Parts: C-alpha cells; structure tokens; sequence
RNA sequence: AAACUGCGAAUGGCUCAUUAAAUCAGUUAUGGUUCCUUUGGUCGCUCGUACUUGGAUAACUGUGGUAAUUCUAGAGCUAAUACAUGCCGACGGGCGCUGACCCCCUUCGCGGGGGGGAUGCGUGCAUUUAUCAGUGGUGACUCUAGAUAACCUCGGGCCGAUCGCACGCCCCCCGUGGCGGCGACGACCCAUUCGAACGUCUGCCCUAUCAACUUUCGAUGGUAGUCGCCGUGCCUACCAUGGUGACCACGGGUGACGGGGAAUCAGGGUUCGAUUCCGGAGAGGGAGCCUGAGAAACGGCUACCACAUCCAAGGAAGGCAGCAGGCGCGCAAAUU
RNA sequence: CUCUCGGCCGAAGCGUUUACUUUGAAAAAA
C-alpha cells in the first residue's frame, strides 16, 4: 500500500491534493504536513501532490499481504514487547473477563 | 486598550490608603468582589501597612496561606481581596475581631470588635424583585441575595445579617428621625440624625442629616447608610463618634493633649 | 432547604397579610 | 382608509383588534381601545392623543420611546419635514478676558408627535431627551406654548 | 470587512469628516441570510460574547396562531404573496419578518371539527369518509351534548376565512427574524388586515 | 523529565505620525447592549452498562526526505476534566384539557341541576410566536411575576460517566453491603465586581486673496425590512424635499494628540504643554482575517506596495515608535 | 403663596419665567 513519500525537495505529500507537483496550502489545525505553535494559527505551506511519479526522493510502502517466502530484513524477526491496555474495560475485552 | 486592565499605578490608587510616593510604581490592584475598587481596602494594605504584621509583600502572602485571616467567617487566601464597608476580619490566632468603619477623616480605621459583635453584619438593601415561581429576592450592597425576605423590607433599608447563617434577624426602616453614616462624598464618615429628604423625581434624591453637636449637612441619598432606630447605633462605633473637628478645634485638642503630657 | 424556606416564607406572608388586614379594618370602622 | 397610506399595515403593536364577539356586538360600534401612557414628570397626556386614531410609533404618548435625560426648551422655526421639525436654542456665551458675553445659537431636529396641531413658527416648545430616533434626531415634543400674540 | 460604523457619513451640515481610527471588529457586519423556501438547512454563527445566532437557509414548516381561536399549530408554508418593502423579496421567494406567506389549513381544520363539531372547508357535495363522520357525528352523552350545543352558539366565521379554507390555503405574517433566530413564526391574517392585504395583492396583479 | 489538557499571552513598555465638535474635559443616559474572572443565589422543581459506555492520538520505541527553518512523513504501543455517547434514581403523584361510564337532588315524565370517574395528550428552567388577567417596583414599561395554545434549530441550551484528604455509624448482615464529613474542578441562568461600546448639554488655534455648501455614488426626514451585542441612512426598497450658513457654514493651514499642568506675572494678561498621571491613536503603508469573554492583535496569520536576509537557484525566512547597541540625520541627547 | 384631601404640618399646584447674587450637592491623584 502507498502510504506516502517525499519529492526530492524535501516536502511531503497530502492525499487531497491530485497534481503531480506542487502547490501552496493554507494549513490550519487537523490538516497532515502541518503543527500549530498557536490556537487558531493557520499557515502557508508548500505540499507535495498525491499522484506518484518519477521526481520522488522517498516513497513509502506498507506491506498488507504476505508472499510465499519471506524478506530476511523485514519478516522473520520476532514480534516485539509492547504496553498493554491501560483502561479496564479494555483489559476485559482483551482478555474475555466477565463482570464477576 | 483591547481589553481588561490589571495594574494600578501607585499615584493613581485611592488616597484613603494613605499610601506613600516612593515605595513603587505600582500599588495593589484589588481584585472582583463585593466591594467596588475605589471604595473598598485591599487585605495586603490592611494586613502590613495598617496592622504592622507584615513588613513586605512576600510575608502577607505566607500569612494569607497558613489560613490564618477570615472574612465574614470565611478563610479569604487572596492578598488583593477587596474588603469593604461594614465587613468583620477575625485572626483565630490571635484571637483578634475587627470592623470596617470610616473614620470622620473618611479613611478605614483600626476598629476592634467583641467576638460576641463579630458574629453579624449590617447591609444596606439595594434591590428588591420577583423571581421565577413567585419568589422574593433582595440584594444587599455586599452583593449578597437573599431568598423570601420579610414583605415589609422596601429599598435603602438596612437589614442585620447573622454570618454564620447568612439569614436576615431584624431590619431598620429607612424613616426620619433614625441613626445613619454617610459613606461616599465631602460628608464620609459623618454620623448622624435624618431630619428630611428631598424628592426629585427624574434625578438624584438629597437627604439633610444633623449630628450630636447640632452641626447640620447634607448629601445624596445613595451615600446614605442607616446604622441604628432613633439615637442608638446597632454596632460598635469608632474612637470619633462621627462629630467632624474643625481644623481650630483639632488644634486645640492637640495643644491640650501636648501639655498635658509629662 | 427549598421546603423549608418555602414553609417558613408562606407562615410569615399569612402573619402580614393578617395584619395588614386587621390595621386597614381598624382604620374603616373608626 | 386616511390611516392606511404606507405599503405596510399600520396598526398599534400592543393592541389585538381581531377579538371575535356576538352578532350584537359588532352592530354598536367598531371602537378600538387606544393605547396610551403617561410619560412622567408631570407632563399631562394631549387628549388628541387619546381621543386620536393616529399611527406613530416614536410619538411619546402612543408610541415606543421612553423618555429619560435632559428636559430642554426652544423655539419653533421649520416646519417642513414629516413628523420633525427644527427649533433654535438661543444663549449667551461668557468671554473671560473681556468680562462680557457674545450671543451663540444651536439648532435641533425634534420629532413632533401628530397630537400636536396648531403649531405655527415662532411658539415655545419644551422637548424631552429619548434613545435616537434617527441620524440626527434625540428629542422628542412633549409640551407646546403659543407665542405672545395669541388673541 | 463589512463595516456599520457611524464616522464614514456625512456631518449634519454636509461636511466630510476624517477618520481618527480604522475598523474595529465590534463595527463589523454580516452578509444577509436570504431565507428561501425548502427543505430545512440553519447554519449556527459565532456572534459576539460567544453567543449563537441561528441563520436559517432554507426552512419550510413554522408554528403560526389563530389568534381569534387562540390555536396555535405547526404548519408547512407554500408561498410568498407579498413583501412591503421590496417586491423583488416576492419573485425570489425570500422569508423576512412581516411578509405575507401562504400556509396549509389542515391543522386548524381538525381542531375546528373537534373542537365545535361542525362542517368546515367542505364541498357543497357533501362526499365524506367513514372518520370524519365519526368525528363530527359521534355518539355523545347528555351532558357531553349540552356542552358541545352551547359551544355551537359561538361557532360562526367570517366568509373571507371561510372562503380561505374552502380553498385549503390559509394568508399570513411572519413575525420572527428567519435570519436571526433559525425559524418563522407569525399569525394567521384576518379582520381589516386582511382586507388590507388583499386589496394590495389584487391592486400589484 | 517529556508530552496531551487548562490558563495567560488583548496587561505592561514605547512613540506622537494621523486627528480641529474629531480627540478630550466637566455633566448626564443606557427604561437601547455585551461582559473572562471574583462574590452571592439556583443546580432531586421535568413523570419519560449505570458498581462507570466508545473510538482514537501524543510523549516512547523504530524507518526516513530536503543545502537550508521552532519543516515534518510512514510504521508499532498506550491515557483523560482532550474527543464523543448515554442511563438509573427522586417517581408516590399533582395540575390542565379529552372523557366512556356510575351516583345524588327536582320533575308524573321530558327537562333543570350537583358530584365521582377508567382510558388518552401535555407538563420543569432557558428559546420563538400568539392570546388573557392584573405579586412587587419606577417620575414614566411593551417592567417583573402569573395563565393559556404551540414551537424548541443534528453547524444540537441546562438537568455532574471528573479529582483529593480523613475515614467512620447501621441492618432479619457478613452482602451487589447500606449510609455519611470537608474540599478541588465544571456547568445553564439571575445578581455583583472590572469594564467596554453607543448616546445628551456646553467648551478649541490662524485663515474671506475660502461665501454659499450637501443631495448622480444618503445629503435631511417618513414606512417596512436586512445586518449588528443593541438604539440609528448602519445598509436596502418605496416615498417627501429636505439639512447647514456673517451668531462665519464649506474649504484651506497648523514646526495641532487633548487635559491634569509649566514659565513669566501689581491688577488684567502673554506664551508653552512630544515627555513618567488620565483618555486617544499606531506598530514601514494600506487591506482582510483565525482563535478567544475580550484583538480587525502585529515579540498572531494572509496578500498587495516599498525595502531587505540565506540559497546547492529548486526554495526558505522578515518588521527595535520594547532594553541595550549600530548606521544615517543633524546645533542637538547615556552601558550591547 | 394657595384651596382641598390626610397626620400646626404632610401631599398637590406653586412661581409668567429668566439673567444676577448668596447657599448646598457632586466634583481623580500628582
Ligand atoms: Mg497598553
Ligand atoms: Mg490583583
Ligand atoms: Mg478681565
Ligand atoms: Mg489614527
Ligand atoms: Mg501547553
Ligand atoms: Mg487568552
Ligand atoms: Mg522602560
Ligand atoms: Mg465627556
Ligand atoms: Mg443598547
Ligand atoms: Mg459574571
Ligand atoms: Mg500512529
Ligand atoms: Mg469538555
Ligand atoms: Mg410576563
Ligand atoms: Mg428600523
Ligand atoms: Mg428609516
Ligand atoms: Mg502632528
Ligand atoms: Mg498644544
Ligand atoms: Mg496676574
Ligand atoms: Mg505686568
Ligand atoms: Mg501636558
Ligand atoms: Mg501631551
Ligand atoms: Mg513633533
Ligand atoms: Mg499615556
Ligand atoms: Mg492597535
Ligand atoms: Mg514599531
Ligand atoms: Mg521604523
Ligand atoms: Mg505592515
Ligand atoms: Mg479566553
Ligand atoms: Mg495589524
Ligand atoms: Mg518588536
Ligand atoms: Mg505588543
Ligand atoms: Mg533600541
Ligand atoms: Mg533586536
Ligand atoms: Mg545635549
Ligand atoms: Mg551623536
Ligand atoms: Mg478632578
Ligand atoms: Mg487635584
């Protein structure tokens, strides 16, 4: 799957813009590719558009589906530990506890 | 300005604080309350500049936070809350009871309470209207309202509110021939008779007031404050029983006081 | 404390509205 | 019919004048109650102004204003806007340097109500402060004197 | 932005006057809400203080009175007949205080039938369905009677209304703000208004 | 520690460019509006999973892009007083209408009365409209309160799924155990405090080699609306022809921010007030906005105009009339 | 100053109204 990338310029891609290059924005709070330092600030920012094409400096990719062998760099390794739930709810879901 | 404002240059502040040129800048802007901001006394000005307790800011606030100081039986932490007219401060902890009054030069004064008498204030009511269900409510000069007060009490009456409860004990009609003190104008802090009031309607109401002494004045009838029924005050009144010196007379007491010292 | 205060309130509106009555009875018949 | 000049209705707000009744009834008199106040402060209502059937929304005595601030006098000098005229406050002005005094004026827009007939130019007018009427209008007529000359 | 402020007219004696600031945002003003006639859609604005007004797009039912009945009902509105102000408001269809609507008579209809329990808006041909029968000609109680032959003394009304409800559509005047509150309100036409407003109708054809 | 959440950043400090019934001063009004916070009052007043409901996101752990920024992209976890959703209880009823049926008087009887009533709809405070009667208050309400018929916005009013400290009394009991004290936070609506914003009356320096001005593009008033927090040509449509002026309108100038005040002065007066206090305005010049109770904010954002910094030429970043300090300017003014 | 109505005074009209003068009230500090 094609998560996004960065052209060879640095910026990044937005999936609502369809363009195979650049534009300029008006970002605001809850828009990707742009963090606040104020309430209510909105800013200017120059955006990568969603069509992959060849000026790419970076393309990222997530693996959905799993093919007859497996990549010795990505797959074979073991899970790793994680935090567990931390509301109870959560906890009873996990683990199919019943009230009593 | 764009909006509120929260300094108070030290020049500017009232004069009854008797507050000084050189000490700052700034004098302590009192905070929203009960009390207006040009006629009420900050606890920071009472509790270092009056008292002597503190000497700097910092040790009115340590003192503030042990919870120490109350008023009208509630433990107050800010520094800049505005205390006013008719208000009661009690130090448990050394056992120390005082009273908001104005002296006849129209400043706070130092004025030392029984513990019996601290128990109770007096209000001046300002309003009086229905609410919702049919309800009574009466608003005091504190800002305090009171639900179902008694059908007689009209407004620029004075009602006694016992702290504890916050409930109304008894009242005194504003009539002529009653006690009052006179809390705002050229006449603050003056004691006397109401003799007769003036109506005009559309404008301010005048009310003539007459002393001990027989020295008669007059002001408006919002700087009116009824204290007690005839000649007989329902609180504890200052060293000055609110008779005005001439500034001849001043000296002369000063002068007889000198001599007769050593 | 609504019923309370409520009670109380409607005791001493009666004692008024009594006396009033009575003072104004008083004031017609002389 | 004369009321009803403006492409809008013209009727007094605060009255219901749709009340059905009897057969009876409606053969005595279509007689609506008017609407009318006492403003305060002594000024007397113009019985035109309750025996009248006029529509006037700023008028003080049937209409929506409230009168409140300074009570001021003048005299009447134009009359040829609709429902508003124009007096003249005359005064004299104190000039310290010299110890005399120079004669000023100042002119007010006044809304005058239609309770209010046989006023010529020249009568005194005595006029009460209310909310702005208008760009330039703030005072409203409530008593009107007739000059010396009135035989 | 839009501006209502005071110091960019003229003075009393007709001159100019220069400004001593620019705007400010308590001077400010709004685009006008043109209520049409649709499918209900209110955007809510952020006025000052934090408050709420209502701006009302699109709306199509509202609560009118009978006030000489004192029946208040939730109605659809149909049309727009005649505008004081402007007729330009009349041919876009737009919904202002104190315009003249064209309302559905269904609800006073019934709490007319039931409540005196008499015929009305009904043909000359007398064709009826098996409830309405059952509603006007209901089998009732003595005392139940009684009550309902002393209401018929007062059932009578003007032919003007009558003839309205003969023709199923009921004149009246809003008298909410669509653009300030979100809904449109008013009352039912009658009496020498409604002479009014009809001889003004028939004079604009 | 970090990060999410909350609050403040609209105060203070600087300067005097604009500005001549404008600002400003005294005096009044808001019965024509909004108001964070503090203080007080309400907060079982509604009759219709709860022993606690849901999905995510940081900090963190890992993989990266660009010459460059307080630039950020993908992937793996996890919280709430963030974001949402939603009950029980009080809850027994009461009151307004609808009212099958059941009684009690008078009547020979019809008829004239007086009660009880099952079944249905509605119900509290705020919101919008219409009608009715006339607890408390004002000099004056179209005030406050009451009654009736409805409405009540999905971009949605309230009616607590929050935190801490001390912990105890009660029962046919050992439990679903029941009850309870102080606080903290939050919230609809009144009152208060701090205000702000529009209005009333009077008051300002020279100039006629400025004597008529305003009204096409609102100038003066009327009617109905729109917009606005409210009153109003604030704006719109249709109408009337108004409004101001030798008592100096209109125009022009000011090395004009206005006062509290300062210098000189027998008594009058003349000149000054950029400058520490109170109001106003501005942030290189204009204009437009987001957030918020409050800003048309500039140590916030977005453009144009004039300047101007880095660059790997693809881009990125600006506002000292804040404290020091530097250049320029000048007769003229201090420590990075 | 004036009748009336209420407890000599209280309400209400005053003054044909102003100018003037003498009081009183409200009037930020510095
Ligand atoms: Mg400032
Ligand atoms: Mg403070
Ligand atoms: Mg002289
Ligand atoms: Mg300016
Ligand atoms: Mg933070
Ligand atoms: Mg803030
Ligand atoms: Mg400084
Ligand atoms: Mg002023
Ligand atoms: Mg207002
Ligand atoms: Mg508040
Ligand atoms: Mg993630
Ligand atoms: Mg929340
Ligand atoms: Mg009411
Ligand atoms: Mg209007
Ligand atoms: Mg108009
Ligand atoms: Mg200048
Ligand atoms: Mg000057
Ligand atoms: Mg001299
Ligand atoms: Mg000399
Ligand atoms: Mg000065
Ligand atoms: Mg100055
Ligand atoms: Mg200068
Ligand atoms: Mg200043
Ligand atoms: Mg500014
Ligand atoms: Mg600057
Ligand atoms: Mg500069
Ligand atoms: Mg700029
Ligand atoms: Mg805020
Ligand atoms: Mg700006
Ligand atoms: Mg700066
Ligand atoms: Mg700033
Ligand atoms: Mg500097
Ligand atoms: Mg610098
Ligand atoms: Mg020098
Ligand atoms: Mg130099
Ligand atoms: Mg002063
Ligand atoms: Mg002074």
């Amino acid at each position: 799957r094609i998560s996004g990338g960065n052209d060879k310029q640095g910026f990044p891609m937005k999936q609502g813009v369809l363009t195979h290059g650049r534009v300029r924005l008006l970002l605001s709070k809850g828009h990707s590719c742009y963090r606040p330092r104020r309430t209510g600030e909105r800013k200017r920012k120059s955006v990568r558009g969603c069509i992959v094409d060849a000026n790419l400096s970076v393309l990222n990719l997530v693996i959905v589906k799993k093919g007859e062998k497996d990549i010795p760099g990505l797959t074979d390794t073991t899970v790793p530990r994680r935090l567990g739930p931390k509301r109870a709810s959560r906890i009873r879901k996990l683990f199919n506890l019943s009230k009593e | 300005a764009r909006g509120p404002k929260k300094h108070l240059k030290r020049v500017a502040a009232p004069k009854h604080w008797m507050l000084d040129k050189l000490t700052g800048v700034f004098a302590p802007r009192p905070s929203t309350g009960p009390h207006k901001l040009r006629e009420c006394l900050p606890l920071i000005i009472f509790l270092r500049n009056r008292l002597k307790y503190a000497l700097t800011g910092d040790e009115v606030k340590k003192i503030c936070m042990q919870r120490f100081i109350k008023i009208d039986g509630k433990v107050r932490t800010d520094i800049t809350y505005p205390a006013g007219f008719m208000d009661v401060i009690s130090i448990d902890k050394t056992g120390e009871n005082f009273r908001l009054i104005y002296d006849t030069k129209g400043r706070f004064a130092v004025h030392r309470i029984t513990p019996e008498e601290a128990k109770y204030k007096l209000c001046k009511v300002r309003k009086i209207f229905v609410g919702t269900k049919g309800i009574p409510h009466l608003v005091t000069h504190d800002a305090r309202t009171i639900r179902y007060p008694d059908p007689l009490i009209k407004v620029n009456d004075t009602i006694q509110i016992d702290l504890e409860t916050g409930k109304i004990t008894d009242f005194i009609k504003f009539d002529t021939g009653n006690l009052c003190m006179v809390t705002g104008g050229a006449n603050l802090g003056r004691i006397g008779v109401i003799t007769n009031r003036e109506r005009h309607p559309g404008s301010f109401d005048v009310v003539h007031v007459k002393d001990a002494n027989g020295n008669s004045f007059a002001t408006r009838l919002s700087n009116i404050f009824v204290i007690g029924k005839g000649n007989k005050p329902w609180i504890s009144l200052p060293r000055g029983k609110g008779i005005r010196l001439t500034i001849a007379e001043e000296r002369d007491k000063r002068l007889a006081a000198k001599q007769s010292s050593g | 404390k609504n019923k309370e205060e409520a009670a109380e309130y409607a005791k001493l509106l009666a004692k008024r509205m009594k006396e009033a009555k009575e003072k104004r009875q008083e004031q017609i018949a002389k | 019919a004369d009321i009803q000049t403006e492409r809008a209705y013209q009727k007094q707000p605060t009255i219901f004048q749709n009340k059905k009744r009897v057969l009876l009834g409606e053969t005595g008199k279509e007689k609506l109650p008017r609407y009318y106040k006492n403003i305060g402060l002594g000024f007397k209502t113009p019985k035109e102004a309750i025996e009248g059937t006029y529509i006037d929304k700023k008028c003080p005595f049937t209409g929506n204003v409230s009168i409140r601030g300074r009570i001021l006098s003048g005299v009447v000098t134009k009359m040829k806007m609709q429902r508003t005229i124009v007096i003249r406050r005359d005064y004299l002005h104190y000039i310290r340097k010299y110890n005399r005094f120079e004669k000023r004026h100042k002119n007010m827009s006044v809304h005058l109500s239609p309770c209010f007939r046989d006023v010529q130019i020249g009568d005194i007018v005595t006029v009460g402060e209310c909310r702005p009427l208008s760009k330039t209008v703030r005072f409203n007529v409530l008593k009107v004197t007739k000059a010396a000359g009135t035989k | 932005g839009i501006s209502r402020d005071n110091w960019h007219k003229r003075r009393k004696t007709g001159g100019k006057r220069k400004p001593y600031h620019k705007k400010r945002k308590y001077e400010l003003g709004r685009p006008a809400a043109n209520t049409k006639i649709g499918p209900r859609r209110i955007h809510t604005v952020r006025v000052r203080g934090g408050n709420k007004k209502y701006r009302a797009l699109r709306l199509d039912v509202g609560n009118f009175s009978w006030g000489s009945e004192c029946c208040t009902r939730k109605t659809r509105i149909i049309d727009v007949v005649y505008n004081a102000s402007n007729n330009e408001l009349v041919r876009t269809k737009t919904l202002v205080k104190n315009c003249i609507v064209l309302i559905d008579s269904t609800p006073y209809r019934q709490w007319y039938e039931s409540h005196y329990a008499l015929p009305l808006g009904r043909k000359k041909g007398a064709k009826l369905t098996p409830e309405e029968e059952e509603i006007l000609n209901k089998k009732r109680s003595k005392k139940i009677q009684k009550k309902y032959d002393e209401r018929k003394k007062n059932a009578k009304i003007s032919s003007l209304l009558e003839e309205q409800f003969q023709q199923g559509k009921l004149l009246a005047c809003i008298a909410s703000r669509p653009g300030q509150c979100g809904r449109a309100d008013g009352y039912v036409l009658e009496g020498k208004e409604l002479e009014f407003y009809l001889r003004k109708i028939k004079a604009r054809k």
